[PDB]
């Protein structure tokens, strides 16, 4: 339930590419989550799995 | 009428004066009823709360509630380790969030310190513990007066306590804190008793005081218990050379066999060479008087000097 | 095993200031053939959760220029004028902002000199021509003068002495303080107030002119609260001495039994409360309850706690407090103290902390640079074996860092676990 990085990008197409994330050199094991905001100034989320 | 009202001033509850003047002359007979100022509190906001304001009543207490909804999933308030001290105190802790402990005056976190809530209502509890820097001065009484005198003590560093000017703590008199802390009785305290050796007030210690006139004498027993250091005494016709605790000494002398007298000094075990000088106490009143040096064994049993 | 974090506090909010940690590199004994030690390193923390409210900005036009209330008058200028700087806000008046604090200082200079004229020869302060003397005024004095230390200035051996006539004199035996200027358990609660009262004073001042003599003082003074405050008494009595021992140590054993004690007096509003605030009274212009609270909300603020302090100075901000206060100012002194100091907390935390994580004998591994947008950090891979050392620069906030060293352990070891096998 921990949080662990997160990462802001511009979006020209209507199609988001992130950068490429990663797995800890020492992961915890479990389902991990993704979850999206729209940040300024809009409530919309989204979540991952 | 009234008038007068005005602006939040020196104290000052706003004036608001009242003249009778409304009737004029008059045949007499007379005035009006009631008062001329008030005299009512002045008010002032700062204030810029929007305001607007709106409120509506109601108290808890610490209420029931439980307002615990553990559909929600997050953790409750977790125990500390021992001297405990978590800071940021909640109610209710969200899942991954960690909360950092410390330790209470005066210790020093040893170890991964921290706690974090799992899924699960539990805590992780990584390895912590709190060990001793320092021992915090005793709360004793105000009868000291001790030395050396800090807010806190560092291990390794003892100290001493005395009771002045008269009487005496009796001991422990030194004690050093390797936490540890000591071993002070906080229970039964130290409360000073006054000593053998002060002069003054000696004989109103078992007056009691505060009653009648006051302070005289107590008996028969009633003064003992106490430790209560051995004394071998003579008297009474009985004339055996005895030997007795201090509480008794002061009983045997007193308005009931004071009249007989007693005698006296000390304080042989019954004994070896202080024997001889009681052999030897034989010489009182014979012929006369007792003018030898303290030959008349003081009056009230001093020192002395 | 982690084994190892630290929280670094830039201003050193709480406690001592906290920037530099050496993370140890060790090996042991337990260690495998071969293989290596991993570690890795992290950071977070922070986020105030409200910005919430604010003061004035009538009251500069209401109450900063507008016979023996000259003192009332001068008194809350000395408050006032600190917010304006702990907001750092001159800007709201359409004068230039130079215009405004310059003039603002010469009502300071003429509020030292009307605070000049209640001083008797003694070095004490009295109320009236210097024909009693009272310990109250002596005290409540010295917290102004506390303030001016920080602003303009103050001669040590003329203030020094005010301290002095209270060890001196004032201060009993047992740590309690009474005054000359004037139901037998009603005489306890009376002492705690004054006593509470003059170690908050004199803890104002303690700063700006250190005293081995006061500092003796101030030991049997806070431990006079701690001991006598144990059953309870009053709200108003446990506001004061729990904000008087805030003014101290606040790790003490028994302040935090007192603090403990205080927050079950402590009464709500919602669930989750909305607002949080304090009545003395059990079972019961006309409103004695803001003092309490406003002890209770400076007991907070010095604890550091915002979660605690919001619901506080939601009530303080907007209530049926009307107010409906009094001396005044001693009543409101202490409410605009506490939006001055909850100002500076809310400042105190801004997450700008920028953290650079290097080795001891090494290069720089990482730097992470934290903010509001990002109070988070990645995992970074800790491989080369060196002591690694993370520091931090000036910066404004609160922030956690864990690092975790995972090592390959051996099961060879036996011999600490005590079993022979086969
Ligand atoms: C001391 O003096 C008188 C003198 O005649 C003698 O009779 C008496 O027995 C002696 N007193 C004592 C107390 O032995
Ligand atoms: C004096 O009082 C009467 C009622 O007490 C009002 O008519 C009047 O305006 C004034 O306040």
């Amino acid at each position: 339930g921990s949080e662990v990085d997160m990462v802001e990008e511009i979006d020209h197409i209507g199609i988001i590419s992130f950068p490429d994330f990663k797995i800890p050199s020492n992961p915890r094991y479990g389902m991990w989550t993704i979850k999206a905001k729209y940040k300024e100034d809009f409530s919309t989320t989204g979540t991952a799995y | 009428c009234w008038s007068s009202w005005s602006t939040c001033d020196a104290t000052y509850k706003r004036s608001r004066t009242r003249e009778c003047n409304n009737p004029a002359p008059q045949r007499g007979g007379k005035r009006c009823e009631g008062e001329k100022r008030q005299e009512e509190d002045c008010t002032f906001s700062i204030m810029e709360n929007n305001g607007q304001p709106c409120i509506n009543d109601d108290e808890e207490m610490k209420e029931v509630d439980l307002p615990e909804i553990e559909a929600d999933s997050g953790c409750p308030q977790p125990v500390p380790p021992e001297n405990g001290f978590i800071r940021n105190e909640k109610q209710l802790y969200l899942v991954g969030e960690d909360v950092e402990i410390s330790c209470l005056t005066g210790f020093e976190t040893v170890g991964y310190q921290y706690f974090r809530c799992l899924p699960d209502g539990t805590w992780r509890q990584g390895d912590v513990e709190c060990q001793r820097t320092e021992c915090i001065k005793p709360v004793v009484q105000e009868v000291l007066t001790i030395t050396p005198f800090q807010r806190l003590y560092r291990i390794g560093e003892s100290i001493e306590l005395t009771c002045p000017k008269g009487f005496v703590v009796a001991g422990p008199s030194r004690y050093t804190c390797q936490g540890n802390s000591w071993t002070p009785p906080i229970s039964n305290s130290l409360t000073c008793e006054k000593d053998t050796l002060t002069k003054l007030k000696g004989h109103c210690q078992l007056g009691q005081k505060q009653s009648g006139s006051e302070c005289i004498c107590m008996s028969p027993e009633e003064d003992c218990s106490h430790h209560s250091e051995d004394l071998c005494v003579f008297d009474t016709d009985s004339n055996d050379y005895f030997t007795s605790p201090a509480c008794k000494f002061l009983a045997e002398k007193c308005l009931n066999n004071q009249q007989l007298h007693f005698l006296h000094i000390g304080s042989c075990q019954d004994g070896r060479q202080l024997e001889w000088g009681l052999e030897r106490t034989r010489l009182s009143s014979n012929s006369t008087k007792k003018e030898s040096c303290g030959y008349d064994t003081c009056y009230d049993w001093e020192k002395c000097s | 095993e982690s084994y190892s974090g630290v929280t670094l506090d830039p201003r050193g909010i709480y406690g001592t200031i906290s920037r530099r940690k050496e993370f140890p590199y060790r090996i042991p004994l337990d260690l495998v053939p071969k293989t290596e030690i991993k570690r890795i390193l992290s950071v977070k923390g922070l986020l105030v959760g409200e910005i919430l409210s604010a003061v004035l900005s009538q009251e500069g036009i209401n109450i900063l220029t507008h016979a023996e209330a000259e003192l009332m008058s001068v008194v809350p200028v000395f408050y006032v004028f600190h917010y304006l700087e702990t907001g750092n806000h001159w800007n709201i008046f359409h004068s230039d902002p130079l215009i405004e604090k310059q003039k603002l200082k010469k009502k300071l200079k003429e509020g030292m000199l009307s605070i000049m004229s209640y001083r008797n020869a003694d070095y004490s302060y009295s109320v009236w021509k210097g024909g009693s003397a009272s310990t109250w005024l002596t005290a409540f004095a010295l917290r102004v003068l506390g303030q001016v230390n920080k602003y303009v200035e103050q001669n040590q051996n003329s203030i020094c002495n005010s301290l002095l006539w209270l060890v001196e004199n004032y201060q009993l035996d047992n740590g309690s303080f009474k005054e000359n200027s004037q139901l037998p358990v009603e005489a306890r609660e009376n002492s705690l107030y004054l006593t509470a009262f003059t170690v908050i004073g004199i803890r104002k001042a303690f700063d700006i002119c250190p005293l081995v003599k006061i500092d003796t003082a101030l030991i049997k003074a806070d431990n006079f609260l701690l001991e006598n405050t144990l059953p309870a008494q009053s709200t108003f009595t446990l506001a004061i001495s729990a904000y008087a021992l805030s003014l101290g140590d606040k790790t003490h054993p028994q302040f935090r039994s007192i603090v403990s004690a205080l927050k079950r007096e402590a009464l709500v509003k919602g669930n989750p409360p909305i607002y949080r605030f304090w009545k003395d009274n059990l079972q019961h212009g006309t409103a004695r309850m803001v003092e309490t609270t406003a002890y209770a909300l400076l007991t907070s603020l010095n604890l550091k706690d915002i979660n605690y302090v919001n619901p506080v100075i939601k009530w303080l901000s907007e209530e049926q407090r009307y107010g409906g206060g009094f001396y005044s100012t001693q009543d409101t002194i202490n409410a605009i103290e506490g939006l001055t100091e909850y100002s500076l907390l809310v400042k105190q935390l801004r997450l700008s902390m920028d953290i650079d994580v290097s080795y001891k004998h090494k290069g720089a591994l990482h730097n992470y640079k934290m903010t509001d947008k990002n109070f988070l950090g990645r995992p970074v891979e800790v491989l080369l074996n060196d002591d690694l050392i993370v520091s931090t620069g000036f910066g404004s906030g609160l922030a956690t860092v864990h690092v975790t060293t995972v090592v390959h352990k051996t099961s060879t070891s036996e011999e600490v676990c005590s079993f022979y096998l086969k």
